[PDB]
């Protein structure tokens, strides 16, 4: 049971996450969408990263947000599945959809790099579907992004989720590239895709660590020699030597007749 | 004053049709839409004034919803009732000052 029906002109019906995430549809038009709430005095600060950026295909975008007394709801057009739960049921991904779904998210993350943003958390679980024939994606949300003070990209804090974590991150004496950090996941998610497994894993993070310090990792002879070759561009590379995210959309593997 | 019908018993795979009419003074733009409780109650099919409707997941393609403004009703077309399907379907009309009108209770079987 919840204490209202309705914020604004929609109609809440069910909690998608514990109570911060909820359904809606519009009492006007009759749209379904999705209803992140916040609380009114840190909105705009966890929001900001959210207002940096020119609105893009595969980027979640602000509809409204309504302001309560002590809430602020926050609504975004729903979501259809994310990219985990998708590799895990197909097992793995054909490299012709691999490249269609790929090249969506490296687009968000390259709009996020140039428009001066850098992710941090990049996961395939954070990318989520538009359309039920769940052929369009975007990035789930900005909230956790790190807004570069000009043109450094530097960090000095570790941060990612185990497997997406990059050498430099690890091995790290202070500083290290965020956007060198953020392709390295990104290599991580397209292996993950079309092998169907994670290239570093292990029983424990210290050992998973020793394999990603070393690039302990093994790519199918079955995979085409272009998707190999966009593997090896990302995850075989120190920083300077590394793919940039915008770099990677150039490459010949996306061309591919399939 | 949400006048409704439709409720009976029915095997499953069948169907049924329930029919909803409100003769006061409601808006134009009030949407409209059908909840079942069994468990608690979950909104299963709505549809705005302009006809763009919502189906809970679990009866996309099985069910149908529509509003004939004119007479100022709407219908609700169930098919391929599944056991699970099996609760009491209020009737509600929301308009956005504020009003939001319950329907009786149509009870409607499965097995």
């Amino acid at each position: 049971s919840h204490c209202v029906s309705c914020i604004g002109k929609y109609l809440l019906l069910e909690p998608l996450e514990g109570d911060h995430v909820f359904r809606a549809v519009h009492l006007h038009s009759g749209e379904e969408l999705v209803c992140k709430v916040f609380d009114i005095s840190c909105y705009q600060e966890s929001l900001a990263p959210c207002f940096c950026l020119s609105a893009h295909s595969n980027i979640n975008q602000i509809t409204e947000i309504i302001l309560g007394e002590t809430k602020a709801y926050v609504f975004f057009e729903r979501s259809y599945g994310d990219m985990h739960s998708f590799v895990r049921t197909c097992k793995k991904l054909r490299e012709e959809e691999a490249a269609r779904l790929f090249y969506q998210i490296a687009s968000a993350v390259a709009h996020c790099h140039d428009g001066g943003l850098v992710l941090r958390d990049l996961k395939l679980r954070k990318f989520i579907f538009k359309d039920e024939e769940r052929t369009r994606v975007k990035l789930e949300s900005l909230e956790d992004a790190y807004i570069l003070r000009g043109d450094d990209d530097s960090l000095s804090d570790k941060h990612g989720c185990p497997a997406y974590v990059s050498p430099e991150i690890l091995n790290t004496s202070g500083s290290y590239s965020g956007k060198a950090a953020d392709v390295w996941s990104l290599g991580v998610m397209l292996y993950t895709m079309l092998v169907g497994r994670y290239p570093f894993h292990d029983i424990e993070p210290s050992s998973l660590f020793s394999k990603i310090r070393r690039g302990q990792f093994n790519i199918p002879e079955t995979l085409s020699p272009k998707a190999k070759c966009l593997i090896r561009s990302i995850l075989r590379r120190e920083p300077s030597e590394r793919l940039t995210s915008q770099e990677i959309l150039d490459h010949p593997w996306f061309s591919t007749d399939f | 004053q949400l006048q409704e019908s439709g409720g009976g018993l029915v095997q499953a795979g069948g169907s049924l049709r329930l029919s909803c009419a409100a003769s006061g003074n409601i808006s134009a733009q009030a949407y409209m839409g059908w909840y079942r409780q069994a468990k608690e109650r979950e909104l299963v099919a709505g549809i705005s004034y302009g006809a763009t409707t919502y189906y809970a997941d679990s009866v996309k393609g099985r069910f149908t919803i529509s509003r004939d403004n004119a007479k100022n009703t709407v219908y609700l077309q169930m098919n391929s009732l599944k056991p699970e399907d099996t609760a009491v379907y209020y009737c509600a009309v929301i308009s956005a000052g504020y009003h939001f009108y319950w329907g009786q209770g149509t009870q409607v079987t499965v097995s």
